[PDB]
């Protein structure tokens, strides 16, 4: 029942469909941005679709989140290590008391509190409704003031784009 | 540098009132209001340029509302000229007055300080008690240079085009039939612009008209309106400048209106104060012709 | 007042449907099976896909067909609020299908969904793909976005061959007893252009205005398809005959200047007949009359010059 | 009262009888509806060939005094967007029946400017409400109708009203309102008619206005031409026989007495003389082609507007030039 | 019937209903979680740095049945918990859409409810198209009954034990006023009743306040404007502040303005105050701001005042709010910045 | 007054609520207004499926004159554009007249007060082609009808718009020793809800369900109207005003509502064309 791009999925990083420079340079600037005051704050990765965006950077996650996430001291939600080495953002989620286009904000200003011991990067492939031009606004300024922040501390924050035209619509 | 005001709503309350309404004013029309701070009497500006189209709000308050009135500045005449949001000051002043209303003799501080924290950008240090809890606010403000501050000006009237229409106090026994003539107009859909007139001989009268290919709105006025010491004379104006001038007369007393035929709408509103008798603060608000002849 | 035959007999099993045998085989055995993948059925209007769809999702589900099967499409809201909450609803909704069946979201005709609402396609079927399988039906493929197409195996249904639409028309004309020849139903296949649907609607409408079938009697109903007396126009030897085929069998017969060059480009287009060069200076003349008629003289002389031009330019 | 109407309006067929000039798509309609198999409808033709009015009549036909709640027309005049087919429609087509009159009609007036997504959300509230729900949809330009909409709509093609049609209403209307046409002029309505109604009752109401008195005083083919302000054959003869024999001081002299004696427009003339030569002996392509392109372009000068002098010069050397090729 | 519970109260209707909206409010989808002594209505955001939990006991419901044996559509929603005195726990954990829930427990403008009643049933009795469904079922004082069946997709319960943590470093720390002692007796009795286990490392630090001055203060607070939340404790007073912080652009240009909103009173207005011996905690302030005002729906005047307290710790670790009710418990875990 | 409809009256408040319950019918269409000797008749008619009429008594209005003696009545058509606001309204009393001389003049509406002098005109247009009066109901055959509160029904419908109903249904059943079922179920995107009425006569007065006749009473065959949600809402105003509701059903499938609050309001809806097996089957499983 299960379809076989799900089922035979990449259990390392070693299985990855990415040819060795690529993954070579991902995982340099992906380290880079781990360190305790790194220059770069946003990783921008573009691309067509089906080549390994996603599946490359949550197998370098699953590798790079535990070696630099700091010791807890009992301080974890759970019982268990709290394993959410990526934490991602969902454009369909409709809560009560929150307009649509300040869901993307909610979603950044709690990111922001993932580092040190709650070290997660923040993945966003979903992205909200940009094609509303209130709301790619927003997007933008939201964008610029992660980039333009002033905390000393910031998780790793990376954007996946599949790079794809639109048909002509009536 | 040094600004200090202190305000107490419990004494002298019709000027506390006067100030609630031009803040509310202020932010009921746009985001940000310049305040000029001088050795004699406050100035709050609400106008399209800052640091037909929209119209302009100009409040005077005199000094002697504050109990105390520190402004010092380098400048001449100690004028302190700030550009501040609207939202912030109105916030402070709701907390104020439900804080007042639950019964208390607090007394509001203003201060300017400087937030190195943080066109040198400022902040106002609002602080007042609460019978006790300590309210503080940090509402951000931006200095306004001199030659940007002398650049805003008050607009100019011509005074022999213009006749002016006294209004019936609003505690008088007419002030009630006029609060709801002026509302009258408040309640249609899609009326945007109505179309005021006044008509010289009631030794004068008072109408709204609306003119539309499918309606026709008419009031009239039949009370007993002065003139204060040629027949036609009509404006057309946005729906929300006239409720905002609905909104005004309904706090003040010695309401005067004035229409400049084609040219614009003048709405003035003076606070009269007993002793020779104060400084009377006044409320100044200028709408130009949304449409026109 | 009967139903029509197009929807009085409309297939209700896979194994009625005639034509584009290897698709509808597989079909029958993705239905036998019932491990069902996301699925773009891409073709020519009135050739079977929305039916062929609906057998599907019939035969997989069957008593649980009303409560497996959201069935949206243009003439109801399908917009990002609607991928938001209604189709989030029905893939979170944990139905008990048989081991080997999933819920099936028909989305007919999503070659006109927004592209907010693909978008959310994208991640309501990364994550609901374990109960939820889409089968999106269109006439072109690419309208889909790429990613939901990564996720999708495309079928391309072919146009109908002329034995397949004879065995339909005669299995409909045995179970409603009418009355036809071979002259007549020759003519409704040559005039069905591969649409099914509109042979049927065609012999419908001759058997009731004219009773027995027959070549005239479908002539009358249904006139000879523009295209061709359009590409019988550009292949011409003579200008003269050329100029007598736009007079009487398009212009006299009330066809407006503008569809006559709409025509003329698209079988310029797909003609294969002469060199290239040629064919471009024809599209080229035909581009000028276009212009010339959408600023308001759309007239039969512009045809004629156009023509001439034509000619002119073949030899 | 119907007197204060125009004639395009006072003289509106009431009933299918009266409609004149589409025997076969009137005798198809009116076994569908004797049957009860009446399909979807397309009725597909140029201006004034009588698709509105015959789907009136139509619709008045099956219901009689209940056409006001049994039938819903829509038109350009009024909105036809998407949202306007997802609910209004949607709602018409979904609902019982007031009385159980066979089916709800309708209208889709002028169909082929709705938009391309109004006409994609139709086609499926076409085909799911079709037992108690049947749809009628009028144009003029096919192109702008999706493909899926046509395979699912029957066609019928409204052709120029042939002569004998247009002869007849012609005669109603003399019957209905006391005038007289004459042949020649009722031959020369006809040939300006070009098979639309809507011209020929228009030019006759303008032709009895320009009467004098219209209780004694006959039509002619002069008051027709005056009134229509079109060139009449004789005109058109003659300079058509300066321009091919005379030299060119004498065309233009010619052209402009033609042209200035009743101030007629030159878009006319070209127009006439396009007529007149694409029914002569041609020895040579090269000439029709000349003469065709030559002209063509012309007129689409003309229709931008320019020097008259020039353009009546152009087409002169024009045909001199193109005919030359002859011999 | 497997799981059976209603309200005839008011005031338990108006908590019930506040407590879903905010849960909604948290996350778009609400979990269920139905034990044979309560019910847990819970949720969390997707970043995972907000839980808010809302407990109504057994006594809460005037009627309350659990029969977990019955259930046989959703099987995938029973769970089993193992005890550490010996004893198994069955549950049933469901997930039911926030926004539906909440607009199915309002009050209707102008009518009173009479009774609310709250049902699951997927016993083998069960018609088809009654699984996977919950059943609610409210009466009108106008004799006027109303039925709803929203889907729920069983799910599995992952316990969180942060809460039993911070009480036990509370009660190792600092463990005099009599009511100190009482909460103190209190924290006790809540971890050994629980099913689940129990230097300068050991920074703990607690709070109880009275909720009227928080509510008061949070209230006026706009999250639109005011984004995060600021405690200061001293030994002399307490401070609470809803503050921006600025950003600024290319050009030193403000991308988006401070502003601070502040309120300070002293250590003996708060019910009790235990520190670690200026310690300044940050949060976020919306979550905060909602669930402060679950408490006074019900308008209870007997049992104690509502108080409402916090733990918390050395920055970057949670923060815990916790509130109770004569029938219902309140928590909320927040995720502080850890910048110092 | 000198003119063809002259009315004036002191109960403004009246005739406000009355008109009030026009606003649910939107804003682009049309009202039509009946003069006559009897009173006044507002008439609207909306997507051809659902119509409105509101009556208006003679003994409403202080003073009455209609000086067109040469009709019995007149018809006029007004645009809906805000007249709903226009005729709403202190302590003093206010004077409303209508003024209305033949077609061709505007339709007038004077409110006189102490010292307020308002006046509104109203352009007339051509009378739609279409029949408002097309939409009744057959009183030979009546399938089912019922009395009702109106306070019940105003708190159901108000109940099922903020669940966001997008389908009704009405469901009517009549069964031995005096058992009377009405229910309303929702087909909305939280599914399939139900809303039934009680029994007790102060809510629930009086039952039939003839099953076509209007003659003979029969037990146990139930009734089922398919709506949809938009025109099903348009009465909720009307029912708030409503002291008593009579619900009727013919086997054609017209809903006719009477609302009495002396001003009647009589309203006529069209049942949707057919019913789902899906939407039949929850309604078989919820009423057993
Ligand atoms: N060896 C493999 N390498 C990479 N992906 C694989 C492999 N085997 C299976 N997959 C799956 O193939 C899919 C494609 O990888 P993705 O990273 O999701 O594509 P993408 O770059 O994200 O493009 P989009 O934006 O998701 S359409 C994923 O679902 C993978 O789990
Ligand atoms: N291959 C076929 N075999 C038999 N009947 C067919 C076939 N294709 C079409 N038909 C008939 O034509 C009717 C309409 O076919 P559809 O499948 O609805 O059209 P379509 O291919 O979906 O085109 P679109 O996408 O709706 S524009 C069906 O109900 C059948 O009666
Ligand atoms: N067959 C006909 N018989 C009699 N009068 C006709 C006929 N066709 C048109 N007319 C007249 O011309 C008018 C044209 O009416 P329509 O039926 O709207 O024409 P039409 O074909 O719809 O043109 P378009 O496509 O809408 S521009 C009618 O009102 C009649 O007065
Ligand atoms: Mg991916
Ligand atoms: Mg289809
Ligand atoms: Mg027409």
């Amino acid at each position: 029942g299960e379809q076989w791009y799900e089922k035979f999925k990449p259990n390392c990083l070693e299985q990855v469909a990415i040819h060795k420079r690529k993954l070579k340079d991902v995982q340099e600037a992906l380290d880079a941005m781990f360190l305790p005051n790194a220059k770069h704050r946003i990783l921008l990765l573009s691309g067509p679709s089906g080549c390994s965006k996603s599946t490359v950077i949550k197998e370098l996650s699953k590798i790079l989140v535990p070696k630099y996430r700091q010791n807890s001291n009992g301080t974890s939600f759970r019982s268990t290590p709290n394993e959410h080495k990526v934490t991602e953002f969902r454009g369909d989620c409709i809560v009560n008391d929150l307009p649509q286009m300040e869901s993307f904000s909610e979603f950044l200003k709690g990111a922001r509190y993932l580092v040190m011991s709650n070290l997660s990067l923040i993945l966003i492939e979903d992205l909200p409704n940009v094609f509303h031009i209130d709301t790619r606004r927003r997007f933008q300024q939201l964008i610029l003031q992660w980039l333009y922040s002033s905390e000393p501390l910031l998780p790793p924050l990376v954007i996946c784009i599949t790079e794809c035209e639109i048909p002509e619509n009536d | 540098m040094k600004l200090k005001l202190i305000v107490n709503g419990c004494e002298a309350p019709d000027d506390y009132k006067l100030l609630r309404t031009t803040i509310n004013t202020v932010a009921s029309l746009r985001k940000t209001a310049i305040l000029r701070f001088n050795s004699e009497r406050l100035t709050i500006i609400s106008t399209p340029k800052s640091s037909g189209d929209t119209g302009q709000l100009w409040c005077t308050i005199p000094h002697d509302v504050f109990r105390l009135y520190t402004v010092i500045s380098a400048r001449e005449l100690n004028t302190i000229t700030m550009e501040c949001n609207c939202d912030s000051l109105l916030s402070v002043f709701k907390r104020y007055d439900r804080v007042m209303n639950q019964g208390s003799s607090s007394n509001m501080t203003i201060k300017l300080q400087s937030m190195p924290e943080w066109n040198p950008i400022c902040a106002l240090g609002i602080t007042f008690e609460e019978i006790v809890i300590m309210h503080s606010f940090k509402v951000p403000v931006k200095l306004l240079f001199r030659a940007q501050d002398t650049r805003i000006q008050e607009p100019m009237i011509n005074y022999i085009q213009l006749m002016m229409y006294k209004l019936p106090p609003i505690s008088g026994e007419f002030g009630s039939a006029f609060h709801g003539f002026i509302r009258r107009v408040e309640r249609y859909s899609n009326v945007n612009h109505i179309h005021l007139m006044g008509v010289k001989k009631d030794d004068v009268e008072l109408k709204i008209i609306v003119n539309e290919l499918d309606w026709h709105l008419e009031i009239c006025w039949n009370g007993p309106l002065d003139s204060v010491i040629s027949s036609t004379h009509e404006v057309i104006i946005r729906c929300k400048d006239w409720k905002v001038c609905s909104k005004l007369y309904a706090a003040f007393e010695e309401v005067v209106l004035a229409i400049s035929h084609d040219e614009s709408c003048v709405f003035h509103c003076s606070l009269d104060r007993g002793s020779k008798p104060r400084e009377r603060g006044q409320i100044i608000y200028y709408i130009a012709r949304s449409k026109g002849l | 007042l009967q139903l029509p035959w197009v929807e009085k007999y409309r297939p209700q099993v896979l194994s009625d449907i005639v034509g584009n045998k290897e698709t509808i085989d597989r079909l029958q055995q993705i239905a036998k099976d019932g491990n069902m993948p996301h699925m773009i059925i891409s073709g020519m209007p009135g050739i079977g896909k929305t039916t062929s769809v609906h057998c599907l999702a019939h035969e997989l589900l069957g008593r649980s067909y009303a409560d497996g099967v959201l069935e949206l499409n243009a003439s109801d809201d399908r917009g990002i609020d609607v991928v938001r909450n209604q189709i989030k609803h029905f893939a979170q909704k944990k139905l008990h299908l048989p081991p080997g069946k999933h819920k099936i979201v028909i989305l007919d005709e999503a070659d006109s969904m927004t592209a907010g609402a693909q978008q959310a396609l994208r991640r309501t079927m990364e994550l609901y793909s374990n109960s939820t399988r889409f089968a999106f039906a269109c006439n072109q493929s690419n309208k889909i976005i790429e990613p939901l197409q990564s996720r999708c195996a495309i079928l391309r249904y072919s146009k109908l061959s002329d034995e397949d639409v004879l065995k339909r028309l005669l299995q409909i004309i045995k179970l409603e007893d009418v009355k036809y020849t071979n002259d007549g139903l020759e003519a409704i296949i040559f005039t069905a252009e591969g649409d099914m649907r509109q042979a049927i609607n065609n012999l419908q409408s001759t058997v009731a205005g004219h009773g027995l079938v027959n070549a005239d009697n479908v002539f009358k109903i249904v006139d000879s398809p523009h295209p061709l007396i359009v590409k019988k126009m550009l292949l011409a030897s003579n200008l003269e005959d050329s100029i007598q085929i736009l007079r009487t069998d398009l212009w006299k017969k009330g066809y407006s200047s503008i569809d006559i060059v709409t025509t003329s480009f698209r079988v310029t287009k797909n003609l294969a007949q002469v060199k290239e060069s040629v064919r471009l200076e024809m599209i080229k003349e035909i581009g000028l009359t276009h212009m010339r008629i959408l600023e308001g003289v759309g007239t039969y002389l512009q045809l004629a010059s156009m023509l001439a031009k034509i000619h002119k330019l073949n030899n | 009262s119907k007197e204060n109407l125009p004639w395009v309006e006072k003289y509106r067929p009431e009933t299918l009888d009266e409609v004149y000039g589409q025997n076969e798509v009137i005798t198809t309609v009116r076994k569908f509806v004797d049957e009860g198999k009446l399909p979807h409808l397309l009725f597909y033709g140029p201006p004034g060939t009588g698709k509105t009015s015959t789907i009136v009549a139509l619709a008045r036909e099956i219901y009689g005094k209940n056409y006001s709640n049994m039938v819903l027309e829509l038109n350009a005049s009024d909105d036809r967007g998407i949202d306007v087919v997802r609910n209004q429609i949607k709602d018409f087509a979904s609902t019982r029946q007031i009385f159980s009159k066979g089916f709800k009609l309708i209208i889709l007036d002028e169909a082929d400017a709705m938009t391309n997504a109004a006409q994609n959300a139709l086609r499926r509230v076409i085909e799911r409400y079709t037992k108690n729900t049947r749809f009628c949809v009028l144009a003029n330009y096919a192109h702008k109708l999706t493909p899926a909409l046509l395979s699912r709509c029957t066609r019928f093609r409204f052709q120029p009203l042939p002569q004998e049609a247009i002869e007849r209403r012609i005669a109603n209307v003399l019957v209905h309102e006391k005038l007289k046409l004459s042949p020649n002029a009722e031959k020369a309505l006809i040939e300006l008619s070009n098979g639309d109604m809507r011209r020929v009752l228009n030019v006759l109401q303008s032709c009895k206005a320009t009467l004098d008195n219209p209780d004694e005083d006959e039509i002619s083919d002069d008051v027709i031409y005056e009134c229509c302000g079109a060139p009449r054959p004789s005109d058109l003869k003659a300079v058509l026989k300066s321009i091919l024999e005379d030299d060119w001081g004498t065309a233009h002299y010619t052209l402009n007495k033609v042209r200035s004696a009743k101030g007629l427009a030159l878009i006319d003339l070209i127009e006439g003389i396009v007529k007149i030569l694409e029914d002569y002996e041609l020895q040579n392509e090269e000439t029709r082609v000349h003469l065709l392109t030559k002209l063509a372009d012309i007129e689409y000068s003309i229709s931008k507007g320019g020097n008259d002098q020039i353009q009546g010069s152009a087409v002169i050397g024009a045909i001199k030039a193109s005919f030359e090729n002859e011999t | 019937m497997s799981f059976k519970a209603t309200i005839t109260e008011s005031g338990k209707q108006n908590i019930w209903f506040r407590a879903i909206y905010v849960l909604s409010t948290i996350q778009d989808d609400i979990k269920i979680t139905v034990t044979t002594n309560e019910l847990i209505a819970w949720s969390m955001n997707e970043t995972d740095t907000t839980l808010c939990q809302v407990r109504f006991q057994k006594s809460f419901f005037e009627e309350y049945e659990f029969k977990p044996h019955e259930i046989v559509f959703g099987e995938n929603g029973v769970q089993v918990i193992e005890d550490t005195y010996g004893n198994s726990h069955k549950l049933y954990s469901f997930r039911v859409n926030g926004r539906h829930l909440t607009t199915i427990s309002r009050k209707p403008d102008g009518d009173g409810i009479k009774s609310f009643t709250i049902a699951v049933n997927n016993t083998s009795t069960c018609p088809e198209s009654l699984a996977n469904r919950l059943i609610v079922v409210i009466e009108m004082d106008s004799l006027i009954v109303k039925e709803y069946c929203p889907q729920f997709q069983p799910i599995k319960y992952d316990p969180i034990i942060i809460n039993l943590k911070y009480k036990r470093r509370f009660l190792d720390v600092f463990g005099l006023d009599p009511k100190l002692l009482d909460v103190f007796t209190n924290t006790e009795r809540e971890l050994t009743s629980a099913l689940f286990n129990e230097t300068a490392a050991d920074e703990i630090n607690y709070i109880c306040c009275n909720s009227t001055l928080l509510k008061n203060f949070l209230d006026n607070c706009n999250v639109n404007v005011t984004d995060e939340v600021k405690l200061e404790i001293n030994v002399h007073r307490l401070s609470i502040t809803a503050f921006t912080k600025a950003v600024y652009g290319k050009n030193n240009d403000l991308l988006r303005n401070a502003l601070s909103m502040s309120n300070t009173i002293s250590t003996l207005d708060l019910e009790h105050y235990c520190l670690f011996t200026m310690k300044s905690i940050i949060f976020k302030l919306k979550d905060f701001k909602n669930f402060i005002t679950i408490g006074p729906s019900w308008k209870t005047t007997q049992d104690g005042n509502d108080n409402i307290s916090l733990w918390f710790c050395h920055p970057g670790d949670p923060i815990l709010m916790q509130m109770q009710k004569p029938g219902v418990k309140l928590e909320l875990v927040e995720v502080t910045d850890s910048n110092i | 007054l000198a003119n063809k409809f002259s009315a004036s009256t002191v109960h403004l408040e009246h005739i406000t609520t009355a008109l009030s319950c026009l606003t649910p019918f939107g804003s682009k269409d049309d009202v039509l207004i009946f003069i006559d000797a009897d009173g006044l008749s507002f008439v609207r008619e909306n997507n051809h499926v659902i119509k409105i009429q509101l009556l208006l008594s003679r003994e409403l209005f202080m003073s009455y004159s209609y000086r067109n003696e040469t009709e019995d009545h007149m018809k006029l058509c007004v645009k809906i554009n805000h007249i709903l606001d226009s005729v709403s309204v202190s302590d003093d009393i206010v004077e409303c007249t209508l003024s209305y001389d033949g077609h061709g003049s505007p339709f007038v509406l004077i409110f006189e007060d102490s010292f307020i002098s308002e006046r509104v005109e109203y352009s007339t247009y051509l009378i739609k082609d279409f029949d408002t009066n097309g939409l009744e109901l057959d009183r030979e055959r009546i399938s089912f009808e019922a009395i009702i509160k109106g306070e019940a029904l105003h708190s159901a419908l108000k109940d099922l718009k903020e669940i966001g109903c997008k389908e009704c249904y009405v469901y009517a059943k009549t069964e031995a020793n005096d058992e009377n079922v009405f229910a309303l179920i929702s087909k909305s995107q939280l599914g399939f809800s139900k809303i039934k009425l009680p029994s007790n006569r102060s809510i629930l007065e009086k039952l039939q369900v003839f099953d076509g006749d209007s003659t003979t009473v029969i037990d146990g065959f139930a009734v089922i109207g398919f709506f949809d949600f938009t025109s099903f809402d348009k009465i909720r105003k009307s029912t708030k005003i409503a002291s008593k509701v009579l619900f009727r059903m013919d086997v054609h499938g017209v809903l006719s509502v009477n609302i009495l609050s002396g001003i009647v309001i009589e309203v006529c809806m069209l049942e949707k064309e057919s019913i789902d097996e899906a939407a039949q089957t929850e309604i078989e499983l919820l009423m057993e």
